[PDB]
């Protein structure tokens, strides 16, 4: 069975959010490692993978660990060949290795045939609801076959940033929002886009739910972004 | 003497497991999960009057792997002398007939910290309210461990604690049955 | 009440 | 199967407290396989290698007065802290043990036990007595056991040669009770 839809109750409200939404903003709004044909180099714990990447942007790392679910998915992808994608964290980011270090989860899929012949990428839907009534609907592109739901999720927010503030320096235009993943399958899933109560907002806690790895068919996944202002 | 608080961690190779905690008096009051990075109490009130950052740890565990390099390194990569589990299995009350007890079994005296430790009823394993704790630090830098199922006494049951660990050279078992 | 750590020292290298 | 060599690695810092938190000593130790190779002493206020392969971290961490420094004042800041976030219900904790008498299945003479469990702090007195006086000889214990669940629990035997009317008691004293914890057992 699929995961139930949110309830309000079931979602952060940024009202309770009393620290800087700027460090949720900071996660999606351009800022990326991605990686194409690599394989894993070492790991810290049973359970990661460190990974020879370079901020070819600011020179800011050129090692990444990346944490998954379990020592299973780790030992899975520890000797193949593989893309990577992911929203990185540096507040909290440990490991020894044996250039800057960075962290991150999941955002590992196999290289071997699962682009496409020309530099072509595929487009998924995005539609976006303020308040149940559906605003504005896009794309974003992936030049993966098989994609990790995390991928399309950053470039889903990245876009809504620019376009719609999604996120700002101290707090947000929206209260709450969740991202919905309907697969081909009849199969869903949702991720919180708020950060959870308080005054301090923990991006390596945040990030961790994309511990599962969690990979979609790009060309018949359906992506749709639920957003609500505070009182309507 | 009258206290000790014990703030022990290790990093081993090539398992690439570690752990980090803290100790009174022998009993553990906290480990983290190195995985989930949160403080875990070995009883639920504690984490109700203290609180212990436990993202914290894991920087040292990135320090304890780079030095377990090191030494691994300057001692001519001298691998650990396994030492094998003394086990015990013992009550945590007086058994009685039909009176609800549990089973504890001791794993002590050994190292590395690694472990595959399963009960057994009747010549089959159980999982039903199982628990276990992390690795306990001793003096003499070996460790102990605990592992728990909880039980309603009879007569025709026969229990086992099956234990392996690389000093074993065979799983060893240990029987526990009602003679009271 | 917060417990607080003693940081790892690194090794001589 | 897996036969690969084991390295590890271990790390103790140790808060030794005498008289509540009165005097203090840390020590903190490195260990290698099953080797402590280097540590520091609060009492000794620096590093000590325990190995020659200890002896290249002792003599680099002791040219550093900062790390130094904040060693020698982690009885306090270390030390002392972690003791007083806890005290409440680590130094303190206390639960009554349960106290029980029975004969022993073996054993002419009876085996007489004296079964206390659940009980903490570990720290506790279980003697016997014959008639209102002490009994030295004939005891035999199976030693302080911690259940690792912040619960002890122990057997003091008693060997005896019953004689109708004797009264057999097995006294226990523990800081979770002010008078003694008594139980009988009539010959």
């Amino acid at each position: 069975e699929s995961q139930p839809d949110p309830m309000p109750d079931d979602l952060h409200k940024s009202s309770e959010f009393t620290g800087t939404m700027g460090n949720m903003k900071y996660l999606y709004d351009d800022h990326y490692v991605s990686a194409t044909k690599v394989k894993s180099v070492d790991k810290f714990l049973a359970h990661d993978l460190i990974y020879n990447i370079s901020d070819k942007k600011l020179k800011n790392y050129d090692k990444v660990k990346t944490e998954l679910l379990n020592e299973d998915l780790a030992k899975k992808y520890k000797d193949e060949v593989v893309d990577v994608y992911g929203s990185n964290y540096y507040v909290n980011c440990y490991f020894s290795s044996k250039g800057g270090k960075t962290c991150m989860y999941g955002g590992i899929t196999k290289h071997e045939g699962n682009h496409f012949d020309n530099g072509n990428l595929q487009n998924v839907l995005v539609r976006v609801y303020e308040n149940k009534r559906n605003t504005i609907s896009f794309e974003v592109q992936t030049d993966k076959k098989s994609v990790t739901a995390q991928e399309l999720d950053i470039k889903a927010r990245n876009f809504l940033i620019n376009k719609k503030n999604l996120y700002e320096f101290n707090s947000s235009p929206y209260e709450t929002g969740y991202i919905k993943f309907i697969e081909n399958n009849g199969n869903t899933f949702w991720y919180d886009m708020m950060p959870a109560p308080g005054d301090k907002f923990d991006q390596s806690k945040y990030l961790m739910m994309y511990n599962d790895n969690k990979t979609v068919d790009s060309k018949s996944v359906k992506i749709e972004v639920h957003l609500t202002t505070k009182n309507g | 003497e009258e206290h000790v608080i014990i703030q022990a961690e290790f990093y081993l190779n090539p398992d690439q497991s570690g752990e980090f905690m803290f100790d009174f008096d022998g009993d553990e009051i906290f480990h983290v999960d190195m995985a989930k990075k949160e403080t875990v109490w070995r009883l639920e009130e504690f984490g109700r009057f203290a609180s212990f950052e436990a993202q914290g740890a894991l920087a040292n565990i990135a320090v304890d792997k780079a030095n377990l390099e090191i030494m691994t390194k300057r001692s001519n990569y001298t691998p650990i002398t396994n030492v094998p589990p003394e086990v015990t299995v013992l009550t945590n009350s007086p058994v009685e007939l039909r009176e609800p007890n549990v089973l504890i079994c001791f794993i002590d005296k050994f190292t590395p910290p690694v472990v595959n430790v399963t009960w057994l009823r009747n010549g089959k394993p159980v999982t039903t309210g199982v628990s276990e704790t992390v690795f306990l630090p001793r003096e003499d830098h070996l460790f102990r461990k605990f592992h728990y199922l909880p039980f309603l006494p009879s007569t025709e049951d026969v229990y086992d604690c099956r234990v392996e660990h690389w000093g074993l050279d065979e799983p060893l078992l240990k029987h526990w049955e009602f003679d009271a | 009440p917060k417990y607080v750590k003693q940081n790892t020292l690194k090794l001589a290298t | 199967g897996d036969t690969r060599p084991r390295f590890l690695w271990q790390l103790k810092f140790e808060c030794h407290f005498f008289n509540g938190t009165e005097r203090v000593r840390l020590l903190e130790r490195c260990i290698y396989n099953q080797e402590e190779s280097v540590r520091f002493d609060s009492d000794v206020g620096e590093y000590r290698a325990v190995t020659e392969l200890g002896r290249p971290d002792a003599e680099y961490w002791n040219s550093q007065k900062d790390l130094l420094e904040q060693r020698r004042a982690a009885v306090d800041t270390y030390c002392r802290h972690n003791y007083g976030v806890g005290e409440s219900f680590t130094v303190q904790r206390r639960v009554e043990p349960k106290v029980t008498v029975y004969p022993s299945k073996t054993q002419h003479h009876n085996l007489l036990v004296c079964s206390v469990s659940g009980f903490y702090p570990g720290s506790i007195e279980v003697r016997w007595f014959r008639n209102g006086q002490e009994e030295k000889a004939g005891v035999v214990s199976t030693g302080l056991i911690q259940n690792g669940d912040w619960t002890f629990q122990t057997l003091v035997m008693l060997e005896t040669v019953p004689r109708s009317g004797e009264v057999y008691t097995c006294q226990v004293e523990h800081p979770s009770v002010t008078s003694p914890l008594t139980v009988e057992w009539r010959a």
